[PDB]
């Protein structure tokens, strides 16, 4: 929900 | 008995920690320099340290068996709420009761109460943080128990914003039973006495430390000039 950087580091 | 699967789980978490915690602290040189003179003189440096550590905490969580089975959203909520707690936990490895500081290999990167204070925090957080470090150190955990505790901390069902709490709880239960069984079969007495319950109590201490940190963080970050010295990842993870 608007967490670009967390989501990218998790992928 | 410690089943093969439970031993596999411990093996995975040990390796995951190995790949995400550098005991040589070589990367600290990349951070903005620590200034120990001056208000918030340690904020740029410790903001960087924390930002670097959030990245490492994320890499660790990705290798937690089952964690990848969660939805992107639940992964995100679990990390947002647990990140500061796992950083407090993982930092025990560099904390030393010799002088109650976090000792990262050199004087420049040795942090005490007044450093944390010069990062914008107060004794209301700092004192119980040290008492936490001290009581964790006193458990003298096996590294196996250390990584299991971090993993259990990350996959907690009651975190705000969780969607599939049933599945979060199922993953945690696997790690919890792995820990309970490890202690019985591998931690000899007297060190094992109530050790599980003491470790779970530390997870409660962490919730309390999380709550206070968030409060002092909101006060710190509410000032645009302070929030300016943070990093983009810290603003996204800890809030902005
Ligand atoms: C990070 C790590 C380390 C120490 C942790 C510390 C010492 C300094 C003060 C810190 C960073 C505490 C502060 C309350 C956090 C302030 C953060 C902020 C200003 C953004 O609100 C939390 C844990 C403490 C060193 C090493 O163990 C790696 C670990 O990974």
């Amino acid at each position: 929900k608007n967490h670009p950087m967390l989501m990218n580091l998790l992928k | 008995k410690l089943s093969e699967e439970q031993q596999h789980i411990i093996a995975i978490l040990l390796d995951a920690h190995h790949k995400t915690y550098d005991p040589t602290y070589a990367d600290f040189r990349d951070f903005r320099p620590p200034v120990r003179m001056s208000p918030l003189s340690m904020l740029p440096h410790l903001a960087d340290l924390v930002s670097y550590s959030i990245q490492k905490v994320i890499g660790f969580a990705k290798m937690i068996p089952g964690f990848r089975d969660l939805t992107s959203d639940d992964q995100i909520v679990l990390l947002k709420s647990s990140a500061i707690e796992v950083i407090m936990l993982r930092s025990n490895q560099s904390f030393t009761m010799d002088d109650m500081s976090w000792d990262c290999g050199s004087q420049d990167y040795k942090y005490d109460v007044t450093d944390v204070s010069k990062a914008g925090h107060t004794l209301e957080l700092i004192e119980p943080l040290i008492k936490f470090q001290v009581g964790l150190k006193k458990l003298n955990l096996h590294e196996e128990e250390h990584v299991l505790l971090m993993a259990i901390c990350i996959v907690s069902p009651d975190r705000p914003g969780v969607q599939d709490a049933k599945l979060v709880e199922a993953i945690q239960d696997r790690l919890s039973n792995t820990l309970q069984t490890y202690i019985r079969c591998r931690h000899p007495p007297p060190g094992s006495h109530q050790l599980y319950a003491k470790m779970i109590q530390k997870l409660a201490d962490l919730r309390s430390l999380n709550e206070e940190h968030s409060k002092q963080y909101r006060s710190l970050s509410f000032q645009p000039e302070n929030s300016m010295k943070l990093t983009p990842l810290v603003l996204e993870v800890f809030g902005n």
